[PDB]
C-alpha cells in the first residue's frame, strides 16, 4: 500500500544489507557466527526441507486409514515414522478436512508455521495481511484472494498458532484419484493445500 | 504487550501481496539473517520467547512495512545490547563502513564444526518445549472457559481478539515453557497447554461468519473455568 | 472498523515527542490543508463522521508517522474520489507538475464573500450535531451498563479497548448524530448519548491503575443494561 | 522512534507540499476554495482563538461560585456568557480538578479538542504515543513526560472524547492566590491546566 513517507525499496535493500552486513561482522567477531554455519542452514531450506514432505505424509494417510488414524492423534510421532520432524515441528496437530469442515492456518501474532513438513513459509503467510483477516473474515478471504469458494454451510475452522503446537492441514482427496499410487497422488498435495488456502489439485 | 504486531482482527491492512512464486530467500542478507537465529540462539542472545518478544518491541510503522527478515535482524540487536554482547555504537560505525564499502570483507574467522553439529541437531532433532510439571491439568475436554483479560507490557500470548471471550475446551496437550516469564527473561516455569475453541460470533459479534470458529492455544493461567 | 488509528491502550508506541513550544502552523501547506475542512464540508465532500472515516482508512505505516494534517489531506482525496469531485489522474499529473514547478501560481480564481461567511458562520456559531428524537431515553444514571462487541467494518465509535466491558452510566447529554450510520453515508440517525465510567481494572485487569477511571462516550446501540 | 524505511524530514516535507499544493489547485479550480478563505482560517486560529479563552472562564469560575456552578451544570451555555463558542465546542462539559480527584482529557480515536476555549491542539495531543498511553498509564505518563506527581491515593479520572462532548479540565487555584484580580490569576492558567496534564502554575 503507498505510504509517501518510505523509501524506495532499492534504497531500503541496500539500508538493509549494510546494517545486516555490519552485524554479522559483528557476530564472527563474537566466535558465533561463521560463513559454513550459514550456508548450511541456508542449504537445508532450500534444498533438503520443504513441502514435498508434507505430501509424503498426506499421500499416506490417503491410501493408509490406520497410518492417518496415528496421524490425527499424534502428528509428531506420525510424522517420525516416515523421518520426518525437527525444528519448528516438534509438536504437531494435523487436522482433517470433510464435506462438513474446511480448516485454514494462521499465526496472528508473527509467522510460526510446521517447518519440518512444509519448509520456510511464503512471504504472504507472514504478512499482516493475510494474518489480519483469516480469523475474521475467512470465508471471503478464501474467495478473494485464492479463488477458494466454501460454501456458507460448510463450517470453517481457522487455527491460530499461539504456541508451540503446530497445526497442518491435511486436505481432501480430490475425486478421480480411485487407485493412484502415492508418487501420483503427490502430484496433487500444495503447499497451499497444507496450510488450508486452498484444496488439494483437482483431476 | 498490546502491540500493533497482535494483528489479528485488525482492518485496513490492505490486500494481500502475493506472487505466483517466489525464492526461499530473496536476496544473500535474508540467508544471513535467518542463520542468525540459531547462532543467538546457542550464544545465549535469547531464547524463543525472548525472541518474539524483541520483534513485539519494533517500531510498529517499520514493522508493519519492513521485510520479514529485518524484524530478526532487530531483535538480534535488541538482545545483544541488552545482554551487553553487542556494543550498539560500534555497529552503527561499522554499518557506515558497510555502507561506503559493501564489498569489503567480512572478519577472517575459523570454521567450527561445532556449529554445523549445533545446525543439524536443532534442525532434525528440533528444540522441544514441552516439560513436565507436577501439578494436574486443571481443565479438561468440553469445559466451557473464558480467557483472561490481563494486559501484561511485557511479553505475552494473549491476543487483544480473544481476550474476556468465552471458550470450550478442545484438547489438553501436556505442559509447556510459559511465554508470560520466558519471553521477559524469568524463566520456563511450565504451564499445562490447551487449544480453545471460540466461535466467530462470540469473537465479533453479529460481524463474525454465522458458521466459522477459530481455535487458540492458552496456558492454564489464561483462562478460567465458567461452565465444567 | 479496527483500525491500527484507534490506538487507545496500545503498547510500544514510544516517548511522547513534545517541544517547548510551537506554532499553530508549521508549515504554509498546513494552512491550506487546515482551510480545506470547512471547503469540502461545504462542498459536500463529507460530513464530521465521514472526515474521521477516511482517516481511519489510511494506511497504517504512514498514518502513524506523517505529520497530523497529511491526515486531513487524505481524506479529502479519499472522499473527493468517492463522490468523483476529484479525479485522481489529474490529481497525479498535478502533483509532479507542482514537483517540478514548486513556485508555479494556483489557478486564477474570484474571491467568493460567502464562503468567508461560511467560515465566520461556522467558527463562531459551531455545527451542531445535538438532534432531536421522538424516542426517551433508554439508559439514566447509575445503570450499569456493558459495551457492545460488535465489530462493525464501516466506521463507528467504538474503540477496541471498552468493547465487552461493564461501565456506570454517568450522564445522559440527549441526542446526537449517530457515527455509524452518519460515517457510512447513512445519514444522521441520531442515537441518544451517555458518558459511562469504566475502572482501570475493568479495561485493563491487573496491569490497571487501582485508583483510575476512564469516561468513554456511548451512543445508545452501544450499551445494554446489566443493572438498572 | 527510528524506521529504516522512512524518508527524510526534508524529503517528506516536498513530497506533501507538492501534493497538496495540487489538490489546492483543483479545489479552487472547482470554486469551493480560495485564497482568502485560507487566509480568515488561518488568522483566526494563529490570532483569535487560543486557550487565553478558556483562562477567562477559568479565572471566573474561581472568583465567582454561581459562575462555576453553571459551568459545570452547562458548559456550552456558560461559556456563551464571555461570547466563547463554536466550532468544536458546541458542546462542552468542564469537569474539576479537586483535592481528591484529577481529570485528564484525551482522544484516542483522532484529536478531538475544545477548539473554542484552547485552539488548535499542539501536536503530542494528536500524536499516537499520548493517546495510547494516557488511559492505560495516566499516573506514569503524567510523571514521566510532563513532572507531574500525582499520589497514588488521588484518583485519576481520564475523559475520552469520542462523541462530540468536548471535555474541559478546571484546574484547583494554585494555593497563596487570595485576594488575585482575574487578570493575575490568568497569568498562572495554561492551556496544559486545561488538558490536564500539568496543574496550574503554582506561586
Ligand atoms: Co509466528
Ligand atoms: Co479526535
Amino acid at each position: 500500500t503507498e505510504n509517501i513517507l518510505r523509501k524506495s525499496d532499492e534504497e531500503i535493500q541496500k539500508e538493509i544489507t549494510a546494517r545486516v552486513k555490519a552485524l554479522e561482522s559483528m557476530l564472527i567477531e563474537q566466535g558465533i557466527l561463521t560463513t559454513s554455519m550459514i550456508d548450511r542452514m541456508a542449504e537445508i531450506y532450500e534444498n533438503e526441507v520443504g513441502p514435498h514432505l508434507g505430501a509424503k505424509v498426506v499421500v499416506k494417510a490417503w491410501t493408509d486409514p490406520e497410518f492417518k488414524k496415528r496421524l490425527l492423534a499424534d502428528g509428531t510421532e506420525a510424522c517420525k515414522e516416515l523421518g520426518i520432524g525437527g525444528l519448528q515441528g516438534e509438536d504437531m496437530m494435523w487436522v482433517e478436512n470433510t464435506d462438513e469442515v474446511h480448516h485454514v492456518v494462521v499465526c496472528t501474532l508473527c509467522s510460526c508455521y510446521p517447518w519440518p513438513v512444509l519448509g520456510l513459509p511464503p512471504n504472504w503467510f507472514k504478512e499482516p495481511q493475510y494474518r489480519s483477516r483469516v480469523v475474521r473474515e475467512p470465508r471471503q478471504l478464501l474467495k478473494e484472494e485464492f479463488g477458494f469458494e466454501v460454501p456458507p454451510s460448510k463450517e470453517i475452522k481457522v487455527w491460530d498458532s499461539s504456541s508451540e503446537m503446530r497445526f497442518v492441514v491435511l486436505p481432501q482427496r480430490p475425486a478421480g484419484t480411485d487407485g493412484w499410487s502415492e508418487e501420483e497422488l503427490a502430484t496433487l498435495v500444495t503447499r497451499e493445500s497444507m496450510i488450508g488456502v486452498e484444496p488439494a489439485k483437482a483431476v | 504487550m498490546n502491540g500493533v504486531y497482535d494483528v489479528g482482527g485488525t482492518d485496513g491492512l490492505g490486500p494481500i501481496n502475493r506472487p505466483a512464486d517466489e525464492p526461499v530467500f530473496r536476496a544473500e542478507w535474508e540467508k544471513v539473517a535467518f542463520a542468525m537465529f540459531p547462532a543467538t540462539f546457542r550464544a545465549g542472545f535469547m531464547g524463543l520467547d525472548e525472541f518474539r518478544f524483541g520483534i513485539e518491541q519494533m517500531n510498529p510503522a517499520e514493522y508493519l512495512e519492513s521485510p520479514y527478515y529485518w524484524h530478526w535482524i532487530r531483535t538480534y540487536i535488541h538482545h545483544g545490547v541488552r545482554t551487553g554482547k553487542i556494543d550498539l555504537e560500534e555497529l552503527e560505525r561499522r554499518t557506515q563502513y558497510y555502507r561506503e564499502n559493501p564489498d569489503a570483507p567480512l572478519p577472517e574467522h575459523e570454521q567450527k564444526p561445532e556449529l554445523i553439529e549445533f545446525v543439524n541437531q536443532a534442525v532434525y532433532g528440533g528444540l522441544p518445549a514441552s516439560r513436565e510439571v507436577d501439578r494436574p491439568p486443571k481443565f479438561k475436554e468440553g469445559d466451557v472457559v473464558r480467557f483472561s483479560t490481563a494486559s501484561p507490557k511485557g511479553h505475552a500470548r494473549r491476543a487483544r481478539y480473544v481476550r474476556g471471550k468465552t471458550g470450550t475446551v478442545v484438547k489438553h496437550h501436556g505442559a509447556y515453557i510459559y511465554p508470560d516469564t520466558a519471553g521477559n527473561g524469568l524463566g520456563e516455569c511450565p504451564e499445562h497447554l490447551y487449544t480453545v475453541r471460540f466461535t466467530a460470533q462470540e469473537l465479533w459479534g453479529p460481524e463474525g461468519d454465522p458458521n466459522s470458529s477459530v481455535y487458540y492455544d492458552c496456558w492454564e493461567p489464561y483462562i478460567e473455568l465458567v461452565d465444567t
